[PDB]
RNA sequence: GGGAUAACUGGCUUGUGGCUGCCAAGCGCUCCUAGCGACGUAGCUUUUUGAUCCUUCGAUGUCGGCUCUUCCUAUCAUUGGGACGCAGAAGUCUCAAAGUGUCGGAUUGUUCACCCGCUAAUAGGGAACGUGAGCUGGGUUUAGACCGUCGUGAGACAGGUUAGUUUUACCCUACUGAUGAAUUUUAUUAUAUAUAUACAUAUAGUAUUGUGACAGUAAUCCAACUUGGUACGAGAGGAUUAGUUGGUUCAGACAAUUGGUACAGCAAUUGGUUGACAAACCAGUGUUGCGAAGCUAAGUCUGUUGGAUAAUGGCUGAACGCCUCUUAAGCCAGAAACCAUGCUGAUUAAACAAUACUAUCUUUUUUGUUUGCUAAUGUAAAAGAGAAAUUAUAUAUGUACCGGUACAUA
RNA sequence: ACGACUUUUUUGCCUCAGGGUGCUGUAAACAUGAAAGUAAACUUUACGAUCUGUUGAGGCUUAUCCCUAGUGGUAAAGUGU
């Protein structure tokens, strides 16, 4: 007979099987669609998660109960060292999907890139890449011409510079970024012109932009069904434990139906977050990157005592509204929105009012060490 | 920019940090941190805890 | 007249007993259901400052007893996040009894009253001795 | 000893129950059918109860609750429609619909029931009457006991009431997660500068980037206000629709803030103990207060738009001079439905591409393949294995002028 | 869980230390200081919970906190192709 009362099932089916991700680095499943009229441009950008802070923002939004006042909001910080482009890829459409036609490389690639195509850089003789890199410019042009003639999508091979970060690893993160824009010729022109130079975030995004964020979730190992799926606990009296589901299916059909949740891996899952607004795009050179019109104090984004487990941001950075998947020290992939966004949110202009730089190790009392020293006075 | 000021501590409160307690009388108390909040709740007089700024002011130790 | 409350943390699940705090002659109010509460498998109905409850009077004048009666919550001690950036809590939980469209039964609300409730009920706001 | 034979499922049938029809005497102010519908009559269903006794008595663990999942539709709500005894509003009947949802309690062992309250609605069902190597054991169905009636008695009771052990997974499969080699009777969407070429290409080893078949799939409903005290209405009342601002329920994350958490750490202190001071220890964590970091919710963020349609409304239009949504041919707009898009997996494809670097290696000729080993053979297809226009089907194709025209051609 | 994965192997990394950041709440030590009083000298000497001064001190702070070309370190060389 039917169950006595009805509830939604615990947990979405839509992410099963809940196994570990293949790779630490994220992957774009799909890019924005290529609207012809727009100029050639990058669609994605690679970054590292540094931590969260809070921000204070004044709200325009009319007819809201909140309305005029400033509000306090959580926000994430993603350090973005400028990407270096190293290769050009041309794909062509077949009934059996996209197949790569050829790839053309730059005339140099740095050691941080090179390290990724090895496991054991110290032990190796470091003989990778050198002879292909040599081959003369006519050859490159011939392949480019072949790409130019037939290919339907062009993507650029970009990489992170992890030495411009405080992170432990020196094997760079390589990732492909699709180019959307004009004619194949223009697309090719833009990548060729870009090629061996370095690409900062300001070239890819704009203030007030809405962005999609792709990241691998925080790991927990194997976790119990209650934790992993949200199942309500059984009563105390229960003989063989309580923290476990009380049925795993009917007698017929005579197998465990998959839909019932069981114990297992939790976290280290791939996840695509949509529609997060960028509140500010920092500039490395500026001393006043975390300053505001309201504050007028000289200070950097890096909070007092440094970010927990990430320390000191030193390059350019994105201050992103709210939260985004995965841990401290994790790579984050930024992606452009699939369709240009037409919401009342997407038009809006965020004049942020204050950025906290107090501690996130214990409960911060000051915005800088200079403030702290001033507050106490002479000490031993 | 401006900062509120604490009641139990004399510390300055940057926005988005501490908590607010309204007493039955209608008196609002702003505490910078949880520790200050518990100390107040248990009804310690601030001028008797040596670390806290209030003692320093009282004991001519400024 | 508006009812766009804005999220304020759940507190006061059903069977809660709160102070009455007015000149009705009720001394306490026992909340038995909350208006507009969801349908859900095993979650207790529960309130917050902006919510309209249905309660009974255990202790108080006799004619206030036994009848189901509408009330509005005025004070709560479960902490909530006000969007300005700090956590509020009152010393003790309190509501006031009302006519079904929210008209206050007595004449004066003795405690202080959260502004979050005041904005949501003009006819109640008036008779509040202070708004916080 | 017995399934030769009851109490349990399943099976047949469906009297009984439930559900749907058909008729039209009437009811419905007048009016068969807006809504009904007797007298009658035909079915369906197996959620009821029977009838039955095929299966199990060298044991299918016998009610209910809890938890959990999936299926169904005979739709309760939500979406889209049509009809009305429909002015609006409220609503009734009805069609596509199973996407999404379907609650808090009081009382009872309860299925059932009855209230009370919320609600958007508190729909109906199935899965061995779903769910006892998941639990629970209140009920019924052991031994003790009580009271009544019944029995001369021992004792009986589809009467009540009370105390009454709930065993085993480490097997196989399944399922959830974790690894992981092997993969030539095998593959293949090209290669080469308007022309070539499968009778061909493909060593291998690491590694990176992807490809993405195929499989999975998720968001949901409400309030408030503006539209409007308008339309409509005799007044009373009183909208759809957009739009704006919020919230619910779920999902997916996350910890800046807040809260929770302590065998990081400091401090306090009771009893004992090292002669005291100091340092400490011990009381299975001595006991307290605060308590970073990390987890964590009751805290924070985030949750698309096309294609093709159903119901249905239409259009052109014969059959049938007229008419006709097509109950012909030809068409169109149109739903929480369907499929994409999107998102997750993809040793689910014993799948695959590009690229970097590398290990005597490549070609031709000759002879051979009649201590476990240290020369060495297999064919699902050789006997001329011959054949690149392309488009129709109640006409095609060239060529010439400018899909039309002309002329050839099968 | 183990595997696995993520890393690094001398412009690194581990290691301490210094600095940063917090967390705790003002150490021991000394005073011909204060202190309810008390007792005993021919005004000075005894005992004294506790308190004040030197003292926002002392202690702790990566083991899964931050910074430092600051200190000292950095072996085995196996095995498969």
């Amino acid at each position: 007979s039917h169950r006595k009362f009805e509830r939604p099932r615990h947990g979405s089916l839509g992410f099963l099987p809940r196994k570990r991700c293949k790779r630490l680095r994220g992957k774009i499943r799909s890019f924005p669609k290529d609207d012809k009229e727009k100029p050639p441009h990058f669609t994605a950008f690679m970054g590292y998660k540094a931590g969260m802070t809070h921000i204070v923002r004044e709200v325009d939004k009319p007819g809201s109960k909140l309305h005029k006042k400033e509000i306090v909001e959580a926000c994430t910080i993603i350090e973005c060292a400028p990407m270096v482009v190293v290769g050009i890829v041309g794909y062509r459409e077949t009934p059996k999907g996209l197949r790569i036609l050829s790839t053309v490389w730059a005339n140099h690639v740095s050691d941080e890139f090179r390290r990724r195509y090895y496991k054991n850089w110290y032990k190796s003789e470091k003989k990778a890449f050198t002879k292909s890199l040599n081959v003369p410019e006519a050859t490159k042009n011939c392949l480019l011409k072949r790409i130019e003639k037939y290919c339907t999508v062009l993507r650029a091979i970009c990489h992170t510079q992890p030495s411009k970060t405080p992170l432990r690893m020196k094997k760079a993160h390589i990732m492909e970024v699709q180019i959307n824009g004009g004619s194949m010729k223009e697309k090719l022109e833009f990548v060729k012109e870009m090629l061996e130079k370095n690409l900062p975030v300001s070239t890819v995004f704009n203030p007030n932009e809405m962005i999609d964020v792709i990241s691998v979730t925080k790991g927990h190992g194997t976790k119990g069904v209650v934790s992993r799926y949200g199942v309500k606990r059984l009563p105390r009296k229960t003989h063989r434990g309580l923290r476990k589901v009380a049925c795993i299916g009917a007698w017929h059909p005579a197998r465990v139906q998959f839909q019932i949740p069981r114990h297992g891996q939790k976290g280290y899952f791939h996840r695509t977050e949509r529609n997060k607004k960028i509140y500010r795009i920092g500039l490395k050179t500026d001393k006043n990157s975390a300053s505001t019109d309201a504050d007028i104090t000289e200070k950097k984004i890096t909070p007092m005592g440094g970010f927990p487990h990430y320390g000191v941001v030193n390059e350019d950075f994105l201050l992103l509204k709210g939260c985004v998947a995965g841990t401290k020290k994790r790579p984050i992939t930024l992606r452009k929105n699939i369709v240009p966004q037409v919401s009342r949110d997407a038009l809006a202009q965020v004049s942020l009012k204050f950025i906290d730089t107090s501690s996130k190790i214990g409960h911060g009392r000051f915005q800088t060490s200079e403030e702290k020293v001033k507050y106490y006075g002479p000490l031993k | 920019v401006k900062t509120e000021a604490c009641s139990f501590s004399e510390y300055r409160i940057y926005p988005g940090r501490g908590q607010k307690y309204i007493a039955r009388d209608g008196k609002v108390y702003f505490y910078l941190s949880s520790k200050f909040a518990s100390l107040a709740l248990q009804k310690k007089k601030a001028a008797k805890l040596r670390w806290t700024q209030t003692w320093r002011r009282n004991n001519k130790k400024t | 007249t508006l009812k766009n409350k804005m999220r304020i943390t759940l507190s006061l699940p059903v069977g809660a007993l709160i102070n009455c705090c007015d000149n009705s002659g009720g001394k306490n109010l026992y909340i038995i259901a909350v208006q507009g509460f969801g349908s859900c498998l095993n979650r207790l109905p529960a309130a917050s400052l902006g919510d309209m409850v249905l309660a009974t009077v255990k202790k108080g004048k006799p004619d206030l007893r036994k009848k189901v009666l509408n009330a509005i919550i005025c004070r709560q001690s479960k902490a909530w996040r006000r969007h300005e950036g700090y956590y509020i809590y009152f010393e003790d939980n309190a509501g006031v009894i009302v006519n079904p469209k929210g008209e206050m039964k007595g004449s004066a609300i003795t405690g202080p009253v959260a502004r979050e409730c005041a904005e949501l009920w003009p006819k109640l706001s008036s008779a509040a001795s202070a708004i916080v």
